[PDB]
């Protein structure tokens, strides 16, 4: 009868750093709608279609659900607010063979980061002078494993937590 | 333009301070690159992960690269440093995403007792007006060691000690060279070489040397 | 800011002193990106350009960076006479080329004194004995110390780095570990030193159980 509402993230990253901005949008019916937001399964007084987080704190973590008047309650969406200098972000972490793998090494407060290295299982894969996205056009099974990025913020040597990338056949 | 915010460096106590019970061994936490805009720096100290509150903070000093430098000092217990306790300096500042932690400990590995030998002047100095006395200290681990010279109770002023050198077995060796006038050597004067290390009995040893 | 860093290294003391050997000055370019083009080198011995430098191609490192190494062969006396050596690192998308310069340490050259020390009696009653060589009163710190038995190279030795003495000159200690039996046989061990302030850049000192 009624469409199942869907929570989208803008930007798409479900893992963020403190102080980043996250906009949560609610897709109920396609025609632009009384919107209702949930965080940690309790209502937020925000009735707008978008729920804007200006600067993320650790409390912004948890499940998120939305419901418009012309839609059914949405599936939950997790949000992880991390504390640190660097976070390795990706659209997804599960890749089919020959799919593109596109990663970014995001810095806290968008601090200029230079001499960036992306590492797989302890070995470096790619080095840039300035911060740049890591990109593999065609995924193989050898591209599977544990990934983290590092670099210099000014003179300080900083690194992100490792994330696991798997390649399915 | 201090993009990274302040950075932290943690220094160990001086070898001699940990060995003599009458001395005061200190662990030093130096914080550099503190910005004028965000100068407030908070220190937290942990001994084996347990917070202590007896640290002294020295006041902030301006540097010529227009940045601040703050030093915190913690006096450690002699036995605790020697037994391999970890000392953690935790530093807070608003230019950082989270407090920065540093950790120091006495070098891991089994301690080895040094061997001390004295070596009379070489044949090369028979014509020279002054002579070199050598103090070979070898087979010690870790490199934390101190060496001094004395004659008739009075400490000798004219000596240089080579840095610890890694030997083939993993232990360290060094040599201390005392320079004295030949005439003092002609006379049956006794010079002594005092060596301090954690693996020595009572943290002390002394070897003497004379024209016998 | 460009990215890659440049380091210039001096030749090994032995190479500069032994006439049969080849002393080299090495220019290393680290942190070369894959997106960097071809790195070009220009060498200058007192402003004057030379073109005898064999430059190795870019080499991939374990951290995904690249390393370009350029080696120049230098004349023995050129280095000793205190000549300036420039390395010019140039790239297609580089605003100003990086220039690095090194030369032999300046100051009054002082001849080393070689002093052999027999093993301590208080060590003579152990499995292996150690022989000592006090090399002192030399400037600059650039030196090479070696051991031989009856004129043939001995391996089992360790040397302290040069230490600054009260008079401004340097000294060091070399320890050679030998089997007590080889010392008892009356074999002639010798401590050989190479330094710029020595005649023929070489001297030697005998040591044996008399
Ligand atoms: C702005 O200016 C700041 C300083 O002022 C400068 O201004 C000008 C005038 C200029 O000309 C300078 O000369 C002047 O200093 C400047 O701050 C500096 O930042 C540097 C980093 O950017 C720091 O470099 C580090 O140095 C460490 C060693 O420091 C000692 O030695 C140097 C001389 O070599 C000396 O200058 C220092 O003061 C320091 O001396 C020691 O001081 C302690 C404590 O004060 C003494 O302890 C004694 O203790 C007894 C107790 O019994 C007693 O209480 C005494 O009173 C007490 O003094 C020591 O005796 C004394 N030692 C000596 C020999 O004198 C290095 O260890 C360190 O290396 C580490 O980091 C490197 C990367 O940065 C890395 O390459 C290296 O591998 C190493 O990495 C570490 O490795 C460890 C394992 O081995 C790991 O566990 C670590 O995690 C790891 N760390 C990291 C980060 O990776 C480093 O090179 C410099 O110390 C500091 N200077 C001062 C004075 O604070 C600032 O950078 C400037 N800013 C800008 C933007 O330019
Ligand atoms: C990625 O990883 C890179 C390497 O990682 C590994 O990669 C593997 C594949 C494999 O290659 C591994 O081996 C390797 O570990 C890494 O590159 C590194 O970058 C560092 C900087 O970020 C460099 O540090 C510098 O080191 C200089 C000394 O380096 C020697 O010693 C180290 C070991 O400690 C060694 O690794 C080096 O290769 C080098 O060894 C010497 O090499 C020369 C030339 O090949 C040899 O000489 C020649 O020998 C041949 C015979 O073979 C022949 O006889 C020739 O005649 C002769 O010339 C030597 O034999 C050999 N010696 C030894 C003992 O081994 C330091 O001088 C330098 O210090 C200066 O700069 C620092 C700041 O950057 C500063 O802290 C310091 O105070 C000093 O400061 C100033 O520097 C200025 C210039 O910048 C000068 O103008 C000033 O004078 C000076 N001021 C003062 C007061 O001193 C520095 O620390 C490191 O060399 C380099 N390693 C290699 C292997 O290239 C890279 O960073 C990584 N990238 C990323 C993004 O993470
Ligand atoms: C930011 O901070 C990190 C430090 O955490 C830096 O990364 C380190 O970089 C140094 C180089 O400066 C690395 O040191 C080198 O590690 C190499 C690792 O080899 C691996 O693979 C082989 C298998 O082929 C294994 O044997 C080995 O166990 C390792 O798993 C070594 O090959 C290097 O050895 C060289 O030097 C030694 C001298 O003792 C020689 O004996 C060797 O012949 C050889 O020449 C060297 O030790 C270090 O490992 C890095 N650490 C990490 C965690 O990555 C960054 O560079 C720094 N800066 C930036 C801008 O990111
Ligand atoms: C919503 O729930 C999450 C738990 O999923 C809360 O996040 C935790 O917050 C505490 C500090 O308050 C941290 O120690 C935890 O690490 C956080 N958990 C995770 C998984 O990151 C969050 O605080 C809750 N927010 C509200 C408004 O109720």
């Amino acid at each position: 009868d009624l469409p199942k509402a869907v929570v989208f993230l803008e930007p798409q990253w479900y893992r963020v750093l403190e102080k980043d901005s996250v906009t949560l949008k609610c897709q109920g019916a396609y025609s632009p709608q009384s919107t209702q937001w949930f965080h940690n399964e309790s209502l937020i007084s925000s009735q707008a279609s978008s729920y804007f987080i200006d600067a993320a704190t650790v409390d912004d973590s948890g499940e998120y659900r939305c419901q418009t008047q012309l839609s059914t309650l949405s599936d939950p969406v997790q949000l992880e607010v991390h504390i640190g200098w660097l976070l390795l972000q990706a659209p997804r972490w599960v890749f089919k063979e020959e799919d593109p793998i596109h990663l970014r090494c995001h810095s806290w407060k968008n601090t200029a980061l230079h001499k960036v290295t992306y590492l797989q299982n302890g070995k470096g894969r790619k080095y840039f002078h300035h911060n740049s996205d890591f990109y593999i056009p065609k995924a193989t099974l050898k591209d599977s494993g544990s990934y983290f990025c590092r670099g210099l913020v000014g003179s300080k040597n900083v690194s992100s937590e490792t994330v696991q990338i798997t390649i399915t056949q | 333009e201090l993009l990274g915010g302040p950075s932290v460096f943690l220094f160990p106590p001086k070898p001699k301070d940990t060995l003599m019970i009458s001395r005061t061994p200190e662990v030093t936490c130096v914080v550099v690159d503190v910005s004028h805009e965000e100068p407030e720096v908070k220190f937290n100290w942990y001994v084996d992960g347990v917070e202590v509150h007896n640290a002294k903070t020295k006041p902030r000093e301006e540097q010529y690269n227009s940045t601040y430098r703050v030093v915190s000092v913690l006096t450690v217990l002699h036995q605790d440093w020697l037994n391999g306790k970890e000392y953690k300096c935790k530093v807070s500042n608003d230019a950082l995403p989270k407090p920065i932690e540093e950790t120091i400990s006495k070098a891991k590995g089994q301690p080895r007792e040094p061997q001390v030998y004295t070596l009379p002047p070489s044949r090369c100095e028979l014509t020279k007006n002054q002579v070199s006395l050598s103090c070979a200290v070898k087979g010690f681990y870790p490199s934390d060691i101190a060496v001094e010279w004395e004659s008739n109770g009075q400490p000798e002023n004219n000596y240089k000690t080579t840095p610890p050198v890694l030997d083939s077995d993993g232990s360290f060796f060094l040599v201390s060279k005392l320079t004295v006038d030949k005439s003092r050597w002609q006379q049956g004067n006794v010079f002594s070489c005092s060596v301090m290390h954690e693996a020595l009995h009572n943290h002390y040893t002394q070897k003497s040397l004379s024209l016998s």
